[PDB]
């Protein structure tokens, strides 16, 4: 019992110190930031 | 109200409202993060 609860208290420490712990997710709203960006950014585009 | 505006040479339709936006002497209409119009001044008198 305290193995556990002293180790949910490192996640809780982990979690709130690491600014890229959640990194996998980060990468949804980034890639879709980056789609959209671009997605916008080429109208903007002559093509010629 | 929603309107089609010609302002500053912009052409486009859109909703007029106004906005605490600080506009530099010199700087006449503003770009959101897509170089799109988010907010203009007025080309005749002075008004944001």
């Amino acid at each position: 019992a305290n193995q556990f609860n002293s180790a949910i208290g490192k996640i809780q420490d982990s979690l709130s110190s690491t600014a890229s712990a959640l990194g996998k997710l980060q990468d949804v709203v980034n890639q879709n930031a980056q789609a959209l960006n671009t997605l916008v950014k080429q109208l903007s585009s002559n093509f010629g | 109200k929603c309107v089609n505006f010609n302002f500053n040479g912009l052409t486009g339709t859109g909703v007029l409202t106004e906005s605490n936006k600080k506009f530099l002497p010199f700087q006449q209409f503003g770009r959101d993060i897509a170089d799109t119009t988010d907010a203009v001044r007025d080309p005749q008198t002075l008004e944001i």
